[PDB]
RNA sequence: GGAUUUUUGGAGCAGGGAGCCACGCAUCGACCUGGUAUUGCAGUACCUCCAGGAACGGUGC
């Protein structure tokens, strides 16, 4: 096998797909809008487009309709991402044929089949226009990721969190919003002004659970941005300075033991005593955790404010009204992500008596006249 | 009186105790006269339960999916977390 | 006929003759071995027979996929990290296929479980020490074209490649 | 459909005789079911069932004293018709042992269809050979081993040959 | 009923709650509550009080429970002796 | 007081998966409302004992050895 | 019991049965009695030490089972 | 006998001695007083064979039902 | 169709010796001749052996009543 | 004479139970049912060979029950009227 | 409304010792080397016999 056919099929794929996700970004700007301006949150450096592009829906001159369908597509080009990745990766890892591709040569065949089934593999939209998924990724479906009251990135479930919540601290004085008030505490708060002592079982559960939602969430709605650079960045923050990252000009030096210290020289000397040894390695994977539902949830503000809003409004609703809203959402979830008197007269003529066909569905007819008119029928 | 008692979690996330000791975590969607459970987006748990072990929550997990648990084998249900929205 | 999780979704399905869950894949003229995902891993082996594939790569982890037919296509190259993808497979049915030089069925030692194996067929069959070659580099096999890995040929091997 | 197989080296376990008989006999079409029994009677025999009968004459023809865990094995067409074969399907003197047409000519010849029907013992008579080329008149001994033939170039791409029902 | 609960084998316990004697209750969990009967059901289901537990775990131990209810399932042996005097 | 569905099984030669680790061998005779089974020619997994009771309460699993 | 409906529900579906000896059957659910006695067919069988099998045709009685995984096809009763 | 059932055969051989052992592998000697329809049995000046061997002097004595494997006159 | 119950009624008549497998209990047997029995197949047995398959040891009974709960199987002896 | 009657009064109490499979529960009787299946709040349970674990809200299958270990205030001869 | 498929139980109990490595007893099964018998058209608990090997597997105490 002569590697050189073989990178070049590379390569050409893989101009393939960037030409595929070029093609995605051209017909909705918002794809990538929506992705680099979360980007431009995490990554402070990036350059986001003008403000006029971004609203208007344009990337030059041509403002586009806008679009549920924005992520999946972000997700397919996910999966594309990912397949280009791949490529990219294992691409990095004469006379002689000429005379054996003599072989067979009497075959009557016609063969369009390399350039055309990849193109085709990764592009837009059944017969002709019904599913906007490629071939690529015909079966990926949102549904099976998002659950019907997170509407695909718009909300965030945290009634069942509420729950555990509930059964976590013993009680019932807390309502769905003073959960979320709790949330809320979510760079010092959650640290200072603890729910419940941050050495309770029930409780670093409960955030461990609640924290890897999040995560997910995230990652979740924001399919476009790399997940591992993401996760480092994070990471090497906890590592590099969550260091004695938490400084008060009174208490000095707080320390995720739960106690300060008056200056960074017993700070230090403290980190290698026999109590923060223990302490450090036991609850090593809570405070992480903590740290992480911390980060996340501050990348993910606009989401949690929306949700908050959203339980406001249903619960000032009716009965009526929360019905039908939730009619909407249901709709939401479960659509298309892209759209296209003779009385003695009938006995004694002999109509309307039950009859079967049994040929025809199993079908019934009312009438003995019309039945025998079925003999000659289209049907 | 109110028969209420199993209908009150009803919807929600549920950690289940089996007589062998296994630890059934699912939304618990019905049930019936035997205990027979009807458990959604069921995981099985076999070495804990975690309550923020900091070397681990999780060892042994199996994802299973819509399970059906006969009540025989039953011990224990407590709550684990709240209903998921969808 | 790309393979596809429509294709894998419409081929028969049954218990073959010696009791396991094959899936016949046979005779679509597939020139690729892709997305196996969609099986869902719910087989023992999987038939491949009278096809086009040219590598026997690109599976998913599949861990119970025991036995492997793949028999008349055009084999000319085994993908390197099959074990990290099939660790249970016991059977491997190459016949009738393309492999030309020894070197190009080392990718097989590391298929931990691979007891069965058949490359008749094949050019590299007629290369010299072909038998003696694969059971040195093979030690797993304990059947090679349907005739037993005897002990003098191990020896044999060890001598010939110490 | 089915193959009757003898002169098997009996000291192989049933079901790795039955795994690797599956495995060398897949090559040539699916292999519906394999029966084979250690009994006095039954030893170093297996009855190998394809879903199609070409498929059951190309095994036959190919795999005729292929060596197999050491011993060459020997192949016919079975007596019988298989129960397998009965249930998923559902004359006097059919299966006939004399085959009598024509459409098979392009050069072909008497020593040609001799030496093919001579593959088999049955090999009994053999009329091909006038200007014709194209006529062939084939008498073998038994209709396991004309079946063979008949089964062995059952769609020589297509020629007629009939049986003397 | 009664009658059954009267002179069948239950009437060990019918007799017990009647004259509040004692009685050993082999239970299978291995251990044995020796008491007196406030009430018993079909099921030998009990309530039971001045229970004392004796067990084994080699090691003998005890432990006294004034108020208890013992579901009949567990029972082995229930015996009526000359305890109570 | 309902039936076992196991007409279908009658006069089949079966594999019977009893509790104890014990496993058993024959022909479907018939059976009751409580799956106790009259298995015939049965044989202890090998040596023959005949036709016997098997009592539906320790009774786990069965397997036909025939096409049903 | 509504739990026994949606069983019924999965006859002609494949499904997963552990019994109470723990051995682990998958395959398509035939029949599916009252008692949740439960015929199937073209097996796999996953034993405690790890092993596979393959069987054409079983019935395992309901008082003997522990539990079966359902498709989640199904899932879609949410009135109870 | 002309046949002899179960319900009979243990009336019958109430007010006399008999064993019974139990599942568990214990063995109680005494003096049938009576059997209820879920068989359930009470004995008098019972006595414990457990390794067949006399182990307790009981005196008066409820079996439960769903302990018993078999009951023998002796 | 033979029904079980029914056989157990052949095996009263037949006064064939019966030996039973008994419940969770592999290392014993019980044997005797079924003279009567009940709704539960709770058996009444003359002349019966507990049978230690272990010890090859027997141990002699006479009139035994064995409840049914213990009975897994069944099966007639020539003895 | 139905001793379960019995145990559905005792909604509010405070109880120890032992299990078959040797766990014991201590907790807050919210409901007995006529399966006794038993159900409590706040509740500390230890399986056997563990540290205690709390929680809110424990339900019991009646049938795994061993043993109630009742209130030593607890006025039987009260409960015991129907 | 305690008698075989659920809620009035067939459960209960038994493992460390020796210097990371190795392990008592009983039953059953393939199983592995040699050699040797059979050439038989079937739908199957298993399937020749003879000698040697088991740092093999399962179950119970």
């Amino acid at each position: 096998e002569t590697i050189l056919e073989q990178q070049r099929r590379y390569h050409e794929e893989k101009e393939r797909l960037m030409d595929v996700m070029a093609k995605e970004m051209l017909t909705k700007k918002s794809t990538l809008r929506d992705q680099i301006n979360s980007d431009h949150r995490t990554r402070a450096m990036q350059d986001r487009y003008m403000e006029v592009s971004g609203n208007l829906r344009d990337l030059y001159d041509d403002k586009d309709g806008l679009r549920a369908e924005f992520y999946n597509r972000l997700k397919q080009i996910k999966e594309f991402h990912r397949k280009h990745p791949n490529e990219i990766c294992v691409p990095m890892s004469l006379k002689a044929r000429e005379n054996p591709s003599e072989e067979a040569q009497n075959l009557v065949e016609f063969t369009d089949e390399e350039g055309y089934g990849r193109y085709l593999d990764l592009h837009d939209c059944i017969n002709l226009k019904a599913s906007e998924k490629l071939d690529y990724i015909t079966y990926l479906s949102i549904f099976d990721q998002l659950f019907d009251i997170p509407k695909e990135r718009k909300n965030a479930e945290y009634k069942r969190y509420l729950e555990m919540l509930l059964e976590y601290l013993q009680d019932y004085t807390d309502r769905v919003k003073p959960l979320q008030d709790q949330n809320e505490l979510f760079f010092e708060k959650k640290w200072e002004n603890g729910t419940f002592p941050g050495w309770p079982k029930e409780t670093s559960s409960a955030l461990t659970h609640a924290g890897a939602h999040l995560d997910l969430s995230a990652f979740s709605s924001w399919e476009e941005l790399a997940s591992l650079g993401l996760d480092r960045l994070k990471s090497a923050l906890l590592a590099l300075g969550l260091g004695g990252t938490l400084e008060e000009r009174a208490q000095r030096l707080f320390s995720t033991k739960s106690l300060e210290s008056l200056d960074t020289s017993l700070f230090a000397k403290n980190p290698k005593s026999k109590g923060t040894k223990r302490d450090t390695e036991r609850n090593k994977d809570i405070a992480f955790l903590e740290a992480q539902i911390y980060e996340y949830v501050e990348i993910l503000g606009e989401q949690r404010h929306l949700t908050h809003e959203n339980v406001q409004r249903k619960q000032a609703r009716t009965g009526e009204e929360r019905e039908e809203e939730e009619e909407e959402q249901i709709s939401e979830s479960e659509s298309e992500d892209e759209e296209n008197i003779p009385y003695w007269l009938y006995k004694l003529h002999g109509l309307n008596i039950n009859y079967n066909c049994e040929i025809c569905g199993n079908y019934t007819y009312r009438g003995p006249k019309a039945f025998q008119r079925h003999f000659a029928e289209w049907r | 009186g109110k028969s209420s008692k199993m209908l009150q979690h009803i919807d929600y996330r549920m950690r289940c105790i089996l007589q062998d000791g296994r630890i059934f975590i699912g939304t618990f969607k019905a049930f019936d006269k035997h205990m027979n459970l009807i458990l959604c987006d069921c995981d099985e748990f076999r070495k804990i339960k975690p309550k923020n072990s900091k070397q681990a929550e999780r060892e042994e997990k199996r994802v299973l999916g819509l399970v059906l648990l006969r009540g025989e084998n039953l011990v224990s249900m407590t709550v684990e977390g709240p209903p998921p929205k969808d | 006929v790309k393979l596809t999780a429509e294709l894998i979704e419409q081929a028969a399905q049954y218990t073959n003759a010696v009791r396991d869950r094959e899936l016949d894949l046979r005779g679509y003229k597939i020139p690729v071995i892709e997305n196996l995902g969609a099986t869902l891993d719910q087989f023992d082996a999987i038939d491949f027979s009278d096809n086009e594939i040219r590598k026997l790569d690109g599976f998913p982890l599949l861990r119970r996929l025991k036995t492997l037919l793949v028999n008349n296509n055009r084999i000319c190259r085994i993908g390197e990290g099959l074990d990290q993808a099939l660790p249970c497979l016991t059977e491997l049915i190459l016949t009738n296929n393309s492999l030309v030089e020894l070197g190009d069925l080392d990718p097989l030692a590391s298929l931990k479980s691979l007891t069965y194996l058949s490359i008749l067929r094949n050019p590299v069959t007629n290369k010299k020490h072909y038998r003696l070659y694969v059971i040195y580099k093979v030690p797993q096999v304990r059947v090679l074209d349907f005739q037993k890995v005897k002990l003098k040929e191990r020896q044999e091997a060890e001598k010939m490649f110490k | 459909h089915t193959i009757y197989i003898n002169n098997m080296n009996d000291k192989i376990k049933k079901e790795e005789l039955k795994r690797s008989l599956y495995a060398l006999f897949s090559q040539f079409g699916h292999v519906v079911d394999i029966v084979a029994l250690k009994t006095m009677k039954m030893r170093g025999q297996a009855f190998v069932i394809f879903k199609e009968l070409g498929s059951s004459t190309n095994a036959l023809r190919q795999l005729q004293g292929f060596p197999f865990y050491g011993k060459p094995m020997r192949i016919q067409y079975a007596k019988t018709d298989s129960d397998i074969i009965s249930k998923m399907r559902g004359p006097d003197y059919p299966p006939n042992y004399i085959l009598f047409l024509n459409n098979l000519p392009e050069e072909t010849n008497e020593m040609m269809l001799s030496m093919l029907f001579n593959q088999f013992p049955g090999f009994k008579e053999v009329r091909l050979v006038p200007g014709r080329h194209d006529i062939a008149f084939v008498e073998f001994e038994n209709d396991g081993q004309a079946g063979a033939a008949r089964d062995a170039l059952q769609g020589f791409k297509a020629m007629k040959i009939t049986y003397a029902k | 009923e009664e009658e059954e609960f009267n002179t069948g084998p239950l009437s060990v316990l019918t007799q017990s709650v009647k004259n509040n004697t004692q009685v050993l209750i082999n239970c299978r969990n291995n251990k044995k509550l020796l008491g007196r009967v406030k009430a018993f059901d079909r099921h030998c289901n009990m309530v039971l009080e001045n229970v004392k537990e004796m067990w084994t775990e080699p090691v003998n131990k005890d432990r006294y429970i004034s108020k208890m209810f013992l579901r009949g399932d567990s029972v082995i042996v229930v015996l009526r002796n000359p305890l109570i005097a | 007081a309902h039936p076992p569905e196991l007409k279908k099984f009658m006069d089949k030669k079966l594999s019977l998966k009893l509790n104890g680790g014990r496993h058993v061998q024959g022909i479907l005779r018939g059976f009751d409302p409580f799956m106790n089974l009259v298995i015939d020619e049965c044989v202890e997994m090998q040596n023959n004992i005949g036709m016997v009771v098997i009592r539906g309460n320790s009774i786990i699993m069965l397997e036909a050895l025939e096409r049903v | 019991g509504v739990p026994i409906k949606v069983l019924h529900e999965a006859e002609g579906h494949i499904v997963t049965c552990e019994t109470n000896t723990g051995e682990v059957y998958r395959g398509k659910l035939i029949e599916a009695e009252d008692n949740m006695n439960c015929q199937m067919s073209n097996i796999t069988v996953t034993y405690r030490d790890g092993r596979v099998a393959q069987l054409e045709q079983v019935y395992i009685r309901g008082s003997k089972i522990r539990f079966l995984i359902l498709p989640d096809m199904l899932k879609n009763m949410l009135k109870s | 006998s002309l046949p002899l059932n179960p319900k009979p055969f243990l009336n019958g051989l109430t007010g006399k001695p008999v064993m019974v052992k139990l599942k568990w592998g214990m063995e109680y000697k005494g003096y049938l007083v009576s059997v209820d329809g879920y068989m359930n049995m009470q004995l008098a000046n019972t006595e414990e064979y457990i390794d067949g061997a006399l182990s307790g002097h009981l005196g008066e004595v409820l079996i439960r039902c769903n302990n018993v494997l078999y009951i023998r006159g002796v | 169709m033979v029904q079980p119950i029914n056989l157990i009624f052949r095996y009263l008549q037949n006064r064939s010796r019966i030996q039973v497998w008994l419940y969770e209990q592999v290392n014993m047997r019980i044997e005797g001749c079924i003279i009567g029995f009940d709704e539960y197949m709770n058996l009444v047995l003359d002349d019966a052996e507990e049978i230690h398959s272990k010890t090859k040891s027997r141990k002699q009974l006479g009139r035994i009543m064995l409840k049914g709960d213990n009975i897994t199987l069944l099966q007639s002896v020539s003895n | 004479m139905k001793l379960v009657r019995f145990l559905m009064k005792l909604s509010h109490e405070t109880v120890t139970i032992e299990l078959k499979n040797g766990t014991q529960v201590h907790g807050t009787i919210t409901g007995v049912d006529v399966s006794m299946n038993t159900h409590l709040k706040a509740v500390k349970m230890t399986l056997k060979n563990r540290e205690p674990v709390q929680l809110e809200t424990l339900s019991i299958r009646g049938n795994n029950i061993r043993y109630f270990i009742l209130p030593d205030s607890l006025p039987l001869d009260t409960l015991l009227v129907d």
